[PDB]
């Protein structure tokens, strides 16, 4: 006795549109042998990590970063993940947190993970809170992959690991002119 | 017994811009890429796999109107489609 | 009049292995990755977009039996599906 | 009056399975607004480039490379591309060839391109024929993207550019053991 014009956004999934049982069964019946398996909703322990730097020792404050933390935390919870939020870390601190994250026993009873990094960035990688041109504090994307791979995170073997990065990758505007 | 496994597999990284280029962030509205990604996951998680959702996010950045940025997917080793099945 | 365009867009790179790792090649049969890619394009170009075909190639490398390699897609900025429509 | 058990592999598409008119129309009717447009078969001038190094000054011969050239050339022709094949180049020669390729007028009347690189490789990139540990001869993947981007190859703006690389990316076997 619900009204389709009044969408329910009041559940744990919030504003994320739901996958109906019919659509879920349709998605599987098309290419089951080529979809990542999902664990029982009642017992799985999905985890996600958000690392976000807003305050820096030598570079400008990333005003609006709290809005990004809010949106990504709520989205990841809406998708069924328990979210850890770590803020204002050096690249060394990020490495320690990522290593701790890979060591979490919940991954053994999880089907996937999301890692979200949001900071200042340069071509080389993501800025840690102590970054300066003089003494760099950079976490490279290669290090993130290494810490979460089949060897360093065996609990996530054969499970999708989605990495989201919000950070400049240099100083260019990324455009060229053309005759319209 | 012991068995060999690929050392790196089942990853996908999605960056806010192409190499050498900036991404945009507003002081009260947040990062453009983050806001766009959340909108796309909310609308398309029910019916599209993550690689498809990411393509749709890239497509929404196509017509540059003053703050150009082209999100890029990197180092992809997903061997299957990753459907989020929201609600399940 | 002049209009701005993204400097880098509509690319996809597909490498024969993950970073740091080798790929295999036989003296008379050629490169394993090349042979696998040709077989997959031949079978799936008619019905799958290139990103999907590349995923299927990665999936075929999954069970490593002595010569492990995991092809990786890189620096992806395709905003649309690229269907080859063989015969058209 | 054909026999479905006797597949025709005798046309320009060779062993590539054909996309029927019905399947082509079905593919479009599903997501037309999100597919790369393809140009008229009768007038398009699709190009593809294959760069392959088999013979090197200081490192071992890549025996079997000719089999890879055969397979990729025939495949790319089967898919409708005119293929240029360049062999045994230094990284400088590869740059010159790629720049010449980006300058080809056929791209203006083409809908896409494929670039295929096949050589020895290290973590840094693809080996040119003169490569040695002492004096490196490396073409980086970043340089390939730069030479074919919207600025350096305006004729391919908004057109898919598929890059295929067959080359080692280091010295590791890429495996870890686990308890089965
Ligand atoms: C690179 O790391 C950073 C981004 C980051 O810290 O993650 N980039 C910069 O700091 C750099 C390019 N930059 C800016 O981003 C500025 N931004 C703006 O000028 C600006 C951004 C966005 C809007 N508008 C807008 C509209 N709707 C939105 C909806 C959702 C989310 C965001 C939205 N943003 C307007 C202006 C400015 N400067 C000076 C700068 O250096
Ligand atoms: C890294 O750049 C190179 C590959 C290249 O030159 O592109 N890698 C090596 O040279 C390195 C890892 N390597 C080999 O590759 C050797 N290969 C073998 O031992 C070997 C390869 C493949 C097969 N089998 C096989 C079966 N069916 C096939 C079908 C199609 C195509 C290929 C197929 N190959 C058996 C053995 C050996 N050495 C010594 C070596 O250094």
């Amino acid at each position: 006795q619900d009204n389709p014009a009044m969408p329910t956004s009041s559940g744990s999934e919030g504003n994320v549109k739901l996958c109906s049982l019919e659509e879920a069964q349709r998605i599987w019946k098309q290419k089951s042998a080529e979809i990542y398996p999902i664990m029982d909703k009642s017992s799985r322990t999905r985890l996600a990590l958000i690392i976000c730097n807003e305050e820096f020792d030598s570079i400008p404050r990333r005003t609006g970063a709290e809005v990004d933390i809010t949106g990504m935390t709520m989205l990841l919870q809406n998708l069924g993940y328990s979210v850890d939020v770590k803020k204002n870390l050096t690249a060394s601190d990020m490495t320690t947190e990522l290593e701790a994250f890979a060591h979490r026993p919940e991954h053994k009873t999880s089907d996937s993970t999301f890692l979200v990094f949001m900071s200042h960035g340069i071509r080389e990688g993501i800025c840690g809170k102590k970054h300066s041109e003089q003494v760099p504090d950079i976490l490279q994307l290669n290090a993130i992959f290494n810490m979460l791979n089949t060897k360093n995170c065996p609990s996530l073997k054969d499970k999708p690991k989605v990495i989201i990065i919000q950070a400049c990758r240099g100083d260019s505007p990324g455009v060229v002119w053309f005759k319209d | 017994a012991i068995k060999k496994a690929h050392i790196e597999k089942d990853f996908i990284a999605f960056c806010s811009s192409t190499p050498d280029n900036v991404s945009w962030r507003h002081p009260t509205m947040g990062s453009v890429f983050i806001g766009r990604l959340i909108e796309h996951m909310q609308e398309y998680a029910c019916s599209c796999d993550v690689e498809e959702i990411f393509r749709k996010v890239r497509f929404s950045f196509e017509q540059p109107d003053g703050r150009a940025q082209m999100p890029t997917t990197e180092r992809v080793t997903l061997t299957r489609c990753f459907y989020l099945f929201p609600g399940h």
